[PDB]
């Protein structure tokens, strides 16, 4: 059984740094790797970030670097992001996804979108 | 001035168990160095209560019990006795100030 | 500095008075890791000339990583201890699952750190190279393009600079099979060894001593190879600690002492079977019989205490006065008469007997001394060479003050022939 | 294993003077020597260290070359010189014979009697 | 944010062939053999339809056909369906250690 | 190449030292040396006379103190052994230990009739 | 009739990728990329020459420059032994590398070769 | 140096059963063990080999994990399990105590009596 | 009065083929062929350094 379900999100004040969590079940987790992406209403998909097995070489997009930190736990195998200094523009649905096959830390092997989540909706307003 | 901190206001009646804790920075003790508890009763020379937190010296009672954890050393005494009035110390080999000593604790009976 | 000696003529022996011990007493373990990423197939078209060396070099790197994957006179009374003990213990701690992941995660950006393990051991961590960044930014974005072709050859020669070190590690551990004596500079660069000197929990005078003798600690250090799993390849240096520093430690040279009986073979004789080093460590002395274990460097000896004896502090009493009712004063004895000579730090003890030429000679005046019979001594600062029989020796010309005391033929105090002649280890 | 030392008294700051240390141990050749001081009021702190042949000297930050230490092992004695002085340096000074640790560390075993040195006014 | 230029929407009846494309730079979908196309239905998770320039994953029809020409990735269909009303993106490893995405092309039928 | 093709009767002497089947070669000397050796699964201490004899580990300090005679410690109870002025580390590699009760064999003979002038001998 | 093996092919590289280029009229190389791979095909032989001037014909143990480890595994799959010995020697390539010796044979008619005395394992 | 083994009989194919081997050797700890079989008609061929501590097992191509061999060295015995079975596997099975050759080749010295195992019908 | 011998001439190479080039204003080498022969004139010295670093001053053989 291959699935990706989400945790966290909702309506957020400007600022008030957000912690978002993945969740997955029915397969191995440490062997592959998880990574984070979004898509916002009014536009398409935009890449955010990637990790490998354990916490090593945290890839960040140029538009996401600094505000977002990303880290994986080996205890119950759920990727955690923490994004800071929330602006008006971050209202989007954020998707976990998995990629990579072997013991690799290279982005070329980390580009297969083998499974997607349902995404958390994050909305900022007043 | 001492990097080692221990409360110099600990005292009690004879009979119970009193635990003393001395803590330091990361560059000492927690950087793989040992702590050595002394005593400073007035009059004769100050001598070691316990060293490197497990070896007690030759002639001591078993009331003293040393332990270490991270940057913090503990010394517990069960059954306080009247001549325990002393200034108790802690030392290490911090990579900055070479041989350091703590503030000390004045133990006395009531 | 202040090297001095006292050749006793009572029993033919030299004591090297005045030295500082600087003895190891324990090991300090440290883990050294090189991070590295798994490379798949080349994904390239053709052979070309620019992008060719990448293929053989990455194949060499693959061969190295898969190869290391496939990788994982009182000596008779001298005690034996497993010197490769703490390092293999730390490797065994690393064999437990999820343990080297703590090193992987905790040493993410900091170059050196200290982590706790699952056995309460919290020694040290250190990363030596960063093939993560180089491999995944300066090699794989270029070699793995569509119809790959390098920009310039300057890219791959620095890849030599980032791969010959790993290949040196591979070829060091392939030859000596996990245990290496001593540690090569490829397993630890010398400036980084100094950094490690500024890291381990020792007092600062030990730091100064080890800094001034980096070659010594490099010579006595060992290396054991730990695991490769989750591609965080690491090993342990078992570099020596130094417990006791700066105590007098003397070298007892010994020589035959044989009576000059003209009748050959009937001249029973004896030596002090005490050749070696005696350092005054704590309330006793550490005795090292095997002279090859101990190293010397400019008034500073360095000798590992694993092969020593915790001999009692009453040893100078026998060293000065051989006939004392306090020490056993061990004796080598045999009727065999051998012309021979030994060299101390500040001179030479000649013990030629019978029909044998005996000369001390220097290049300035030619021959300078002729020894008739009995063991004799020459100061080093009067002579360059000593010839006994048909062989030569050169004395140490290192500067020091000598004093030659008057002794006596001790073996002539006894009867000429009642002695036994059939023991290596004995005593008075 | 005992230890007697002298050199105390009331001397003005700014001048050099001897501090003796006269341990009577038989095997005082190897053990490490330290000098510490206990101030009136404020507790005790380390001052000076000397190691065997005296080739690995170290001092606390209060005295950088101000207190110079030397032992004559042949006379089994030790001496500290007050090259530089300060009015806060009044304290009871203690010789102390430390034993090397399992690693290397000084335990500061049985001390001296301690000599009071006053530099006030 | 830097992305890939794509048509906003394409008009085509069921049964015809669309050739939806995106164009980048050398440090983009150009070269690197990492051209990927992805389609997505509204309020559904996106799914892999084209990876590794022309390789087709499991659980998808072969009527999709991805390719590239210089710095231009292309995805072609045959025999259009009413269920093909979706938005499309081209994702590829850009060599400044990133995974650049597409602008979204809406395939619809009338 | 550097071995001996010794007869198959060697475990008999290995268990029972006093057997009328093997020579059971002996080193002998009156010299009393405090020393210790390390096996795969522990440490044999043989300190004699006035000598500190300790088996200690970094967990809880010292764990065993030896009076006299040769004694033994299992590897999975201790990290280090100190004899006199020197330390050794035991192999922490996992294995099962069994310590059998023996006897002072040399006290079965007379205290002083033994020779003391041979490196190679036998019972 | 023990064995034969060829480790390198300097015939082809020397007479096709070096000598047609270096021996032209007014010689000048096409690119420096030609010479660095010549470093790959000459550093091995230089490692040979540098490790036998030291040990004077006989070397203990065998260095990886005399035999790459994959090729040692190939030789493991070559000599007439039983396959369980092959598996053991495959698992202890480092050990058999430690035990193995190497003696220097002739160089005449420029077909330079040398013998390895890698250990067998009977029992 | 002799060898006695049991376990023969008529059993249907496709079931696991036991073949015991009960050598009475005095120093049965070092020598290599083999099990071979002689078919009715067609000659004898090798089946299984086991090496001392039992860490270098090998089988002929007729059985890939079908015949699993072990030895208990303390009880100086061998056990062979017929995990998978075939009707052609009827034969007289022989334990053989083989001795290592100069390279290690087994000489297959003195054998057992041989136990007949039939799997027809 | 035993003997003297000079094995290498890094005076000329360093002060004529390296420092006139590496120490220019906004330095840039002419070609990589300059530095690879520098590998020939520095690998030997590095080998000497790593021989004496391992055996600590005295080497056999």
């Amino acid at each position: 059984q291959v699935q990706l379900v989400e945790s966290g999100g909702g309506v957020v004040q400007p600022g008030t740094s957000l912690t978002l969590s993945c969740a997955a079940s029915g397969f191995t987790f440490r062997t592959y790797a998880f990574h984070w992406v979004r898509q916002a209403p009014g536009k398409g998909l935009e890449w955010l970030a990637l990790v490998t097995y354990d916490g090593t070489t945290q890839y960040y997009a140029d538009s996401v670097k600094g505000r977002l930190t990303i880290y994986r736990d080996n205890s119950k195998n759920t990727l955690f992001l923490h994004l800071n200094s929330l602006r008006r523009d971050d209202t989007a649905i954020y998707f976990c996804a998995r990629g990579g096959e072997g013991s690799f830390s290279w982005l070329g092997y980390l580009q297969y979108m083998d499974v997607w989540g349902q995404g958390t909706t994050v909305t900022v307003s007043s | 001035q001492s990097v080692l901190t221990q409360p110099p206001s600990v005292s009690g009646a004879p009979g119970q168990r009193v635990t003393i804790s001395c803590t330091g920075s990361s560059s000492n003790i927690g950087a793989g160095f040992d702590v050595h508890w002394y005593q400073h009763l007035p009059g004769k020379a100050p001598k070691v209560i316990i060293y490197e937190n497990s070896h007690r010296p030759s002639g001591v009672p078993d009331r003293f019990f040393g332990s270490k954890s991270g940057t913090s050393a503990s010394l517990s005494i069960s059954g306080l006795q009247p001549e325990d009035e002393a200034d108790y110390y802690c030392q290490s080999y911090d990579r900055g100030l070479d041989w350091v000593f703590g503030g000390g604790t004045k133990l006395t009976v009531l | 500095q202040n090297i001095t000696e006292e050749f006793y003529q009572s029993t033919c022996s030299a004591v090297s008075k005045g030295y500082l011990s600087a003895l190891r007493t324990g090991w300090y373990t440290s883990v050294i890791t090189i991070e590295l990423s798994n490379i798949k197939e080349n994904k390239c078209n053709g052979t070309d000339a620019k992008v060719k060396l990448i293929k053989q070099e990455l194949d060499k790197y693959k061969n190295a990583v898969t190869e290391l994957q496939l990788l994982m006179f009182l000596g008779f009374l001298l005690g034996v201890g497993s010197a490769i003990a703490s390092g293999v213990a730390v490797c065994k701690v690393l064999h437990l699952e999820g343990e080297v992941n703590k090193i992987k995660s905790a040493l993410l950006s900091t170059n050196k750190a200290v982590v706790s393990l699952s056995n309460g051991v919290s020694v040290l961590t250190f990363k030596v190279l960063d093939l993560k960044n180089y491999i995944d930014k300066q090699l794989l974005p270029i070699l793995n393009k569509q119809s790959c072709s390098i920009s310039n050859i300057e890219t791959v020669i620095e890849f030599q600079q980032k791969n010959n070190r790993l290949l040196e590690i591979t070829r060091e551990f392939s030859v000596n099979a996990g245990v290496t004596t001593p540690v090569s500079t490829y397993m630890l660069t010398n400036s980084e060894l100094l950094s490690l000197i500024n890291d381990m929990p020792i007092t600062n005078d030990q730091k100064k001593l080890m800094s001034n003798n980096v070659q010594i600690v490099r010579q006595q250090s060992y290396s054991i190879m730990c695991i490769i799993k989750e591609e965080v390849l690491a090993y342990v240096v078992q570099l020596p600690l130094y417990g006791v520093i700066d105590t007098p430690c003397w070298k007892l040279h010994t020589s035959p002492l044989c009576t000059t009986n003209t009748k050959e073979g009937s001249n029973i004789c004896l030596t002090r079977t005490d050749r070696g080093w005696y350092c005054d460590n704590a309330g006793s002395v550490s005795f090292f019989p095997q002279a090859e274990t101990c190293k010397v460097q400019s008034n500073r000896v360095f000798c590992d205490t694993m092969n020593s004896l915790t001999l009692p502090s009453e040893v100078n009493l026998c060293n000065v006065d051989i006939f004392n009712p306090k020490y056993d004063c061990k004796i080598m004895t045999s009727k065999t008469d051998v012309s021979s000579s030994v060299i101390t730090s500040l001179g030479a003890i000649v013990s030629c007997y019978g029909k044998t030429k005996c000369t001390a000679s220097n290049k300035n005046r030619g021959i300078i001394k002729t020894f008739s019979n009995g063991c004799d001594y020459v100061s080093n600062k009067g002579v360059d060479t000593v010839s006994v029989g048909n062989t030569l020796y050169y004395v140490n010309k290192q500067e020091g003050k000598s004093l030659y005391v008057k002794g006596e033929p001790i073996i002539n105090f006894y009867d000429p022939l009642v002695f036994p002649s059939d023991e290596f280890d004995a005593s008075i | 294993v005992q230890l007697v030392e002298s050199g105390g008294g009331l001397v003005k700051p700014g001048e050099s003077l001897r501090l003796s240390c006269a341990v009577s141990g038989s095997m005082f050749s190897s053990y490490v020597m330290h000098w510490v001081r206990q101030a009136p009021g404020k507790g005790l702190d380390w001052v000076s260290s000397i190691t065997g042949g005296g080739n690995y000297i170290s001092y606390a930050d209060s005295v950088k070359g101000r207190f110079i230490i030397s032992r004559d092992n042949g006379r089994n004695s030790l001496s500290l010189q007050m090259s530089s002085l300060r009015v806060d340096d009044t304290a009871v000074y203690y010789c102390v014979r430390g034993l090397s640790g399992v690693m290397g560390v000084t335990w500061f075993d049985s001390w001296g009697q301690g000599t009071l040195v006053t530099v006030s006014s | 944010q830097s992305a890939l230029t794509q048509p906003a929407s394409v008009s085509g009846s069921p049964g015809q062939s669309i050739t939806l494309s995106c164009t980048g730079t050398s440090s983009d979908i150009g070269d690197y053999d990492y051209v990927s196309w992805y389609q997505k239905y509204p309020d559904t998770a996106p799914k892999l339809v084209i990876y590794d320039v022309s390789e087709r994953p499991s659980g998808v029809s072969t009527r999709f056909s991805g390719s590239k020409s210089g710095n231009t990735a292309s995805l072609t269909i045959s025999g259009l369906q009413p269920e093909d009303e979706a938005d499309y993106y081209c994702n590829s490893y850009s060599s400044t250690n990133t995974l650049k995405f597409g602008g979204g092309t809406k395939l619809t039928v009338l």
